[PDB]
This record gives structure tokens, sequence and C-alpha cells, in this order.
RNA sequence: AAUGCCGCGGAGCUAUCAUCUGCCGGAUAACGGCUGAACGCCUCUAAGCCAGAAUCCGUGCCAGAAAGCGACGAUU
RNA sequence: GGAAGUCGGCAAAAUGGGAAUCGAUUCCCACUGUCCCUAUCUACUAUCUAGCGAAACCACAGCCUGGGGAACGGGCCAGGCAAAAUCAGCGGGGUGGCUUGUGGCAGCCAAGCGCGACGUUGCUGGCUCUUCCUAUCAUACCGAAGCAGAAUUCGGUAAGCGUUGGACCCACUAAUAGGGAGCUGGGUUCCUACUGAUGAAG
RNA sequence: AUCAGACACCAGAAAAGGUGUUAGUUCAUCUAGACAGCAGGACGGUGGCCAUGGAAGUCGGAAUCCGCUAAGGAGUGUGUAA
């Protein structure tokens, strides 16, 4: 009756609140707004979700929802913002940035691994040896047990005798290049720990000073 | 002992013929059996592509040993010059004028003693005396006439049916000279002759020859040296 | 069994006829021709 | 499989000369005298075209008189001889003065042991074991 | 050409069975 | 082969090397084969289409509302019951056993027929025993004596249904 | 001797009772794909393309419009 | 080869005959163109010719397809078509747009407008003949299936080509698929068409 | 429309199917960035408990709770003996 797209549907039934989370969301910052003290300013980053709880483990709260959806609800102009000073604040307030409560120590030298995400560059030019796959790079004193990940990697590998063979060595990596998808979905079932989470320390909002620099 | 099939058959014996100083096989179908035999008497004995009388039986039709050979009635004059010019001269070919045109199936012969047909004609059994130069009896297999198809003789061991008797198998091995077993080739079947044919110094049986028969005739022709 | 008809006999006839079967009647022309 | 079975080799096309309802006389050994023919195999869809075989074919066959245990099988049996002349492809002229054909197992191993007569060198052909088991073979 | 199985053009006793019978399904509907 | 031979060869040598790509094409475009299926076809097998298509429709709107809220010759030509019989009964269309659906039970017994009392749409069928459509019969109901209204025809159905009076 | 009877009997006729002969080019259907939108993804289809059945159309074979025709020869 | 034909030894050949059961039937042997499977030979007719020379029948005639409410017909409608005069054969011509593959009773829902759809649960006539259709038994090519191979199941395109021999039975066969539009048995007491043959004429 | 329509209450099939097209009616989010697209996160108590050779959300039996949120369902499917 109509050349559509179908919308498939299933039965998750975990429907997201929307507008209401967007509202809380901005209740939240104020909430952080009017909160006692460390005016930090920091939300996430490529780092994973274990990394951002440890990191709120030392706070006694990091949170920021959708990005900017905070700076619109606190306002560019000053007299819309609760803060002083924040017409300069929104502009550089861009991408993951939240407050939180518990310092900066801990946020400027504790910066643990973690695995590289698409976009960025590799630290080195990872190799794969050829023959069977080497689940460590040689590090393993590796088991060849991933006979499904011969179907799911797309390299140049064939399945001979039970085992994941690949024919001729494939370089995962080279340095001084991006990270494509496909190098960085190869490099996640390696350990390719090339990460450094951080965080921005530039300026506080200070109940007295009400001093947010920009260093 | 080697396992052979002309074609698609188990019967090696009636396609081809074989003694201690020539093979003959057959023409017209797949050389893969003229391949096969070129493959262990090449460098022995000449290997002859011939047809007897325009036909492939040729195993049952002649008869013959290391010193001659013969042939039917119906055997024409173009095949017999054919035969004539393959086989070399120290070996004579002779026609017969038997009235029992299968004599592959009517005689039996080694190189020493022949077996005879017992209704053979006098003519015929003066002039295999003559040209194949072995004694030559009248007697029967098992009660059964076809001596040259249900026995097979080499200088060094034959075989016969399983259905003889004891005595029967002493009586012959008496009037052979040589060691006798009773015995089968191709799976069960009693057509020694047709399933078998050896030389003095090798076998050649069908590929349905089962490993225990094949022990035995390797046994009594003691071929493992 | 399939006919003359079919599709397939007359792609590997036709390859017969591409190859030095029919290069067998090309001299064969060629001789009376000349003669 | 029946049909061509363990036939070893094409046969040329022969005179047919022994159609169905044929009486023909048995010669192998096993105790069997006579024949009756009941169908042959190999015959397609002719409309009112009465089966009949030549030599070397393999038809279904009752023994009206021979031995009461070889009986009460209808039992594949070799046309080994013929009355009605045939063209041998060589361009002679054949004809064997009797009907004449073996008892045989459908796989192509009669249960005689030894033919009494000429037989046919097309018989003796398509059947390597009817040729070992032969006397004559003409 | 038609290029039909079957012809569009209808016969005169079926084109007049039509306004017997629809005229009687109204009836039957009432 | 013993077992599972198939995935020991596919474990010790893999899958074919298209499969995973020509299914993913294939189940992408299904979308456009079901309609083409649907559009092209004719006779029987579009109907069965159809059928099974409304079946399916119907269901899916189903599960996803259930999705919802818990989210939120003279002879007789009727079949007949056993000078005065001039007409000819025949024994196979005569009928001893009826299925009785009783109404308040909401059950079906299939019980002997004791006999028949009268027939609507004839009395003079009803001393043939010739069951029709609202004839009146009576089964014993000591399983469960009782009268019944047949609810079919028998002439054509086959199988006496009838309703309890009950 | 109304073909008296019998044997052989050329020629002719004839017998799957005898012998010979029975072939290749396109377009597609089911179906398998390429590119590719519609619908920023996908997709054999919508525009196009490829391969593809004893199928359809031709070639071949038979007839030759007796109201279809051309070339050539002679022309009282 | 020897009743395999036919409802069946009708008719011929054996010269008709041997044994059983109640002249009939059956059986075994025997015979044969009933048959496989038709071929050949002779006479007459038919053919042409010379002579003689009718009759039945006759509103008028003469191509087919679809329609003409019916009765579809040859005349009417719309088409295919359509070229003198003839010869010999053979006989053809003298009632739903129905219908199909999925049973009857009761209850529960309930997209919706007291009904209420699908579901869901409760119970007992045969012998030969031209052509067409596909709704395909086999052959060709495809898809799916514990489809390892072989063999096989189901389904799709497909009607080009085949779909037998004997008394539901038993064989063969790749298969023995289903239907539409000259003859005989047991059961109740002129013209036109088709096919060949000439033939005036720009 | 690879078997269109000229049909004539379109009444027998008729109840309906279609990723064909054009119009509408009623509800949805959307420069606080809409749908889609690519990049990433999609977690940790926890391999919750019976259930078992082997079942870690996904052979199978009730849910299906929580720290974090901007969100990670005792889990939508594939898959793994696990």
């Amino acid at each position: 009756p109509k050349s559509r797209r179908s919308k498939v549907l299933t039965l998750a039934q975990t429907e997201k609140k929307g507008h209401e989370g967007k509202a809380a969301l901005f209740s939240g910052v104020q909430q952080s707004l009017d909160s006692f003290d460390y005016m930090w300013i920091f939300d996430v980053t490529n780092m994973r979700n274990t990394y951002l709880k440890r990191i709120r483990d030392d706070w006694k709260r990091i949170f920021m929802g959708k990005t900017k959806v905070m700076a619109k609800a606190l306002g560019h102009t000053p007299e819309e913002e609760h803060a002083e000073n924040v017409s300069k604040l929104t502009k550089l307030l861009h991408g993951a940035v939240g407050l939180l409560f518990t310092v900066i120590g801990y946020f400027e030298s504790f910066v643990q691994n973690d695995f590289a995400r698409a976009g960025a560059v590799a630290p080195f030019t990872h190799v794969i040896p050829a023959g069977p796959v080497y689940s460590r790079a040689g590090q393993i004193p590796l088991t060849h047990t991933l006979e499904p990940q011969v179907r799911q990697l797309g390299m140049p590998t064939v399945l001979k005798n039970g085992v994941v063979t690949l024919l001729a060595d494939f370089p995962l990596c080279t340095e001084g290049q991006q990270l494509d998808s496909r190098q960085t979905r190869l490099l996640k079932l390696f350990g390719i720990t090339a990460a450094e989470f951080k965080v921005g320390l530039l300026g506080y909002y200070s109940k007295k000073g009400a001093s947010v620099e920009f260093l | 002992a080697l396992r052979a099939q002309f074609e698609n058959s188990n019967e090696i014996g009636v396609f081809s013929n074989l003694t201690n100083s020539y093979a003959l096989v057959a023409l017209g179908g797949s050389e893969n059996f003229y391949s096969v035999f070129e493959a262990e008497l090449g460098d022995v004995v000449p290997v002859v592509h011939t047809t007897i009388g325009g036909t492939r039986i040729i195993g049952r039709l002649t008869c013959g040993n290391r010193k001659g050979l013969l042939v039917p009635s119906s055997t024409t004059d173009n095949e017999l010059q054919h035969l004539r010019n393959s086989l070399p001269d120290p070996v004579k070919i002779q026609r017969v004028d038997e009235r029992l045109s299968a004599l592959g199936n009517i005689v039996a012969c080694n190189d020493y003693v022949a077996l005879v047909h017992p209704d053979i004609e006098r003519e015929t059994e003066e002039i295999i005396a003559d040209v194949l130069d072995v004694e030559v009896f009248r007697q029967t297999v098992a009660g059964n006439v076809l001596t040259g198809s249900y026995c097979a003789l080499s200088n060094q061991g034959a075989l016969v049916h399983p259905r003889t008797s004891i005595q029967e198998q002493d009586e012959l091995s008496s009037l052979l000279q040589v060691p006798l077993v009773a015995g089968t080739i191709n799976r069960g079947s009693d057509v020694i002759g047709a399933g078998l044919v050896v030389n003095d110094w090798c076998a050649f049986a069908g590929l349905d020859t089962t490993a225990t028969e094949l022990a035995v005739c390797e046994s009594i022709f003691k071929l493992q040296d | 069994t399939s006919g003359p008809r079919d599709n397939n006999r007359n792609k590997w006839a036709k390859k017969h006829l591409k190859k030095g079967k029919r290069a067998k009647n090309s001299n064969f022309s060629k001789f009376l021709k000349k003669k | 499989s029946r049909g061509r079975g363990a036939a070893s080799g094409t046969k040329y096309r022969m005179t047919l000369g022994l159609p169905v309802q044929a009486i023909m006389n048995c010669a192998d050994n096993s105790g069997a005298k006579n024949l009756y023919i009941v169908s042959v195999f190999g015959t397609g869809a002719r409309l009112n075209r009465l089966p009949a075989a030549s030599c070397g074919d393999m038809v279904l066959a009752t023994v009206k008189k021979g031995k009461p245990d070889l009986r009460k099988k209808i039992m594949p049996a070799i046309v080994v001889r013929q009355r009605k002349a045939w063209r041998r492809k060589d361009g002679v002229y054949l004809y064997f003065e009797d009907n004449a054909g073996v008892i045989v197992n459908p796989k192509g191993e009669m249960k005689g042991s030894a033919i009494t007569g000429p037989v046919a060198k097309e018989c003796a052909d398509l059947w390597p074991r009817i040729a070992s088991n032969a006397g004559t073979v003409v | 050409v038609s290029l039909k199985k079957k012809s569009k053009r209808r016969t005169t006793r079926l084109r007049s069975r039509i306004e017997k019978k629809a005229a009687e399904s109204k009836r039957k509907q009432k | 082969p013993q077992n599972e031979y198939i995935e020991e060869s596919i474990r010790k040598h893999g899958r074919r090397f298209d499969h995973e790509e020509r299914k993913r094409k294939k189940a992408a475009r299904e979308a456009h084969d079901a309609s083409l299926y649907a559009q092209k076809t004719r006779g029987i097998k579009a109907k069965l289409y159809q059928e099974k298509r409304r079946k399916e429709k119907i269901q899916m709107k189903k599960t996803i509302k259930q999705h919802e809220e818990r989210n939120a010759k003279r002879m007789i030509t009727k079949a007949t019951f056993v000078k005065y019989e001039r007409f000819i009964r025949p024994m196979a269309l005569r009928q001893k056993k009826a299925n009785v659906t009783h109404k308040e039970l909401g059950v079906t017994m299939q019980l002997p027929i004791i006999g028949v009392k009268k027939n609507p749409q004839s009395p003079t069928y009803t001393q043939l025993g010739v069951l029709t459509k609202g004839t009146v019969i009576e089964v014993n109901v000591s399983e469960l004596g009782k009268y019944a209204q047949i609810t079919n025809n028998p002439e054509l159905d086959g199988c006496v249904n009838a309703l309890l009076l009950t």
C-alpha cells in the first residue's frame, strides 16, 4: 500500500522518559549548582562505565545529562545563569563536562589505561604474527579456540583443522595513523590499552570567590 | 597378488589370459586393464592387446602356457596373424578344430601338466600334447567338467572348489604334482578360473576378492619373495 | 536425458567448433581449394 | 539393477524372435528342462507390441517342466540361442536350430555349471559368467 | 489483442441476470 | 558418520564462506520478496497466502496488544432412526448414536438414541424415525432419559449433533 | 488338365524379419546475482545489467501465393 | 513365436484328439496370420472409353471463430478471410461468471461496529481413434530439509516429449498423471469439409 | 497492469493481502539538534535462585531487586559444550 521502510519492534519494556528525563537532568544540574563545593567540570570521556563508576567512587556526584542541556538550563545570559560570569563559561562548556562533590591531584595524575576507540591515533605500530592467532600478541605463556572469531573477524584468516589460521601477517595498527572502526574492533579482542582518562579543572564556581578561570 | 577390475567387472580371468611368457588383454574397452598389466609385467613378458573372433572373452576362449598358445576354430585369420606378429618367435601358435570352442574352459594347463574336459576329442588331445608339450589327463574337478574355468593352475600352486572332498583334493594333487588348495575367489564365487589368472611369479584377482582370499592365494603360490 | 535443443548441448557443441575439432575441416577445405 | 545388470558391455540391435508366451529349452545342468517366457527386461511403452527377446537378453522365466525346487521362482533367464536368423554386425547371418536359455540370478551368475550346446558370442559377451561356464562359444 | 484468459465482454443473459439478482440482494438486505 | 557429524565438520572446517552475508542479504530483501509474492501469485496459493497473512497479522496485532497492557423407487432421502414401511429406509442412512451437548454443563456426550418423538418438518417422518433439523429425540442420560432437539441437519452434516433440552 | 500337385524360382514389392539418416542461434520463466535508489543504512528492481528450463521465437527440414516476384534465352 | 487377440480358439490348421468334472466345462499335449506385424500373389469391381441410361431428394443455398437473451442458425452483428473450371478418394458435418482445500455444537476472548473476525478450549464398460487444458507421473532446470555420498521427501517454472504388456491383482518401464471437445458385450422378464490430382488467365 | 480499463446498483467469488501511487483524518517528537547515519558507552553486586554432564541474559522453572546515571532490560536476537 506504500513503499515505506519497516519499523521493527521488540519486547524490551525499557522506554525512556525523553522530555521528562531532560527535565530531571535540568533539576539535577540545578541541585548540583546548589551543592556545597568542589565545582568540578568533568562528566565523561572515552573511558568505560567501569572507569566512570571508579571515579564516582572517590566522591560523596558526577552528573551532567545531555551535553549543553545543563548549559541551556543555566542560561548563557548572566541574568538567567545562577552563577556569575557564566556567559564565558557556557561557551567553554562543551562535550562531556559536569560537576561533582567529594581530588585535583587524583584527576591530574591518576589516569588508568583503557581500550582505545576509533578516531584517535595508535601509540605504536601493532603487528600480528601469521599462522595461528595469538590472544596476547605473544605475551601469553594463548588458546586458539576462537573458532567463531574466524567467521566474525574479516581478516585474511582461514579456519583450518578447527584452528583459526592467518595466511599472512596483517598489521593491525600503524603509528601516526588515525584509528578506523575495523582496526579498533580488531584491537578490542587484544590488549590495546591506548587511552588515558583526563579531567578539566580550569576554574571553580565558588560560592564566595565565583571565579571560574579558563586555565 | 594384485587386485584389478576389467571395466567394472570382477571377472578378469574371462577377459584376460596370463602365462609365464606373455600376457593377453581384451581390446576395445578401457586400457586401464592393459595399463595395470603393463605396470607389473611390461618389463618381463610381452603384453598383447588382442581379441579372438571379434570377442573379448579371450581369457576363457584361449588356453596356453609359457611354451605354446591355442585358439579356437572361430578365430579369424587377421586376428591369428595379429597374434603371431605380436608374440615372439620362440612361442608357437596353433588353431584347434575342436567342437568345444571354449579352450579356456575345457583345458587348464600349466607348463608341465594339463587337465582337460573328459569328453575332449582325441585329435585335440594329441595336438595339445604336441603344442603345449605337457602331459594331458582327462578328469573332472569337483564333479564339474569345466576344468579351466573351475580350477586355476600355476607351476607352484593351484586352487579348486571349496565343494571338493579331501580325498578328491589328495587325488588331484597327486595327479598334478603341485600343491592344491580348496578355496574361493571374488568373495564366494566358485569360478576360480574366471576370477583368477596366475603366472609362476605374480597373481591377479578381482578387486572384490577378500583379504583372506588374497592371503590364501599368496600362501599357495609362494609369492611373498 | 537432455535433448538437442538443450542450451548446454549447444554450448559445448560450440566449444567443439571453437577448437581444432573443426580445424580438420579447414585444412580439408583448403586442400581441394588449392588443387 | 537387473536392467543391464552386470552387462560389462553394450549389445547391438538383434532380430527379435522369442516373444512372450514362448516355450524354450533349458541349457544348463541345474536340472530344469523347459522354460516359459513371462516378460522381458528393458521393454518400453509400445502399443500392442508383444515383448520380445534375442540372444543375450534377460527374461522372466518359469520352469514349465523341471525339478520342483528349481520352480516357484520367476527367475531371470538369459536367452543364449535363437532360431530366428539375425544379422551379426560383421555381416553374416546366424541362426541356431533351437531356442535355448539358462536360468540365472538377477545379478548375472547362473545356478548351473556347464552349458550343453552352442553359445552365441553376443550372449557370452554381455554375460561373462555364461562365457566362463560355456563349453562351446560360437 | 485481448491478451486475457477470460473475455471482458459479457452475454445478454449474464448482463440481464445481474439486474435480476442485484435487486433481490437489496430486497434481502432490506 | 556418527551422531552430530556435520557440526564436527563445522567445528573442524568452519561454515561456508559466504553464508553469513548471503543470509543477511536474503533477510534484508525478504521484505520486498513478500510483497512481490503477494502481488504476483494467483489461485489457491494466493488464497492460502491471503488467509495465512490475515491470521499472522491479527496474531501480531494481538501480541503487541498483550505487550501493551503488561507494560502498563420409493425411498427416504433423509437419515432415519430405528404396509407402514412402504418407502425404503437404507440401513446406511440409518443412525443410532448422536452427539448430545449439555447446555448448562457444556459437555458433548456421544450417546445412543433411545427414540424420536416428533419431527417438526413432518410428523410422518417421526414414525419412520427420520432425524431432521429441529427434530425432538429422547436419549438415555444415566451416564450424564431426557429429550433434546437436533441442532443440525443429519442429511448434510452426517453426524447427528443435538442440543440437550435441559 | 477352371493356376492338376510339389521343389527351386530371377525381377518387383516388402519386413524395428533387412539397411541407412534425425541440427544450432536469440528471447525469457522459476531461480542465483551486479550496481543502485526509494528510505543519508540496507536492498536482485524502481531506472539499467549478468547468468539461467526439454520453454517461446527463429535456423534447418516440407509446401510454394495456382491473382507475389527477379534474372536469362529465343522470338514467327 | 503359437491364442500373448477377443467377453471367447469367431474363422482357418492339426485328421480336429487324450485325460478328467457336470453335450457343456477344465486341464496337458497338438496345430495354425486371431495376434506380435504386416508383406506378397490372382480374379472381379472400382478407373478411363464407345453405346445406352435412371432414382431418392430438392424454399433458396452452401467456409470457420465470438455474439446474437432462446434454438444457436446458414442468412443478422464484429472478425479471419475470399479467384474460374474440374478429377479421383474418404464420409466429418444434415440451460447460475456455476465449479475446486480445509466438518457440526458450545464457551472464552475481542480489531471494531447485541453481534463480533482469526484464534483458543471442550466430543462421536471396453476395442481402436484427432486435438486441446495443466490441475506435472516421468524427462529439463531450480529452492528448502540430519540434504555426508547414494537413494529420497516437499515446493516452483515447465504440457516440448512420452505415460506399456497380461489374468484390483504381477511384471516391465524413466513413468505407466488427471481431464475436455467407427463398434460390441453382459445387465431388468447433393453441397461443404479433409486428402491427393489437374487447370484457363494478366 | 510479464495476461490493465472502457462493467452495466462492480452484485458471485467479497473475507482480506500488497515495501504500488495520490489525497486526506487522528496522535507523536523536532536548531534544549528531529528520523537516519556513522564513533563510543550498552556497567558493576551477579555465574541472583532452583534447575545440570555442560546453561554465565539468550536448553529450560516465578519474578527479574538494587550503587551510578545521560543510560546499561536477572536481557532483543545470533552464537558458544560452557
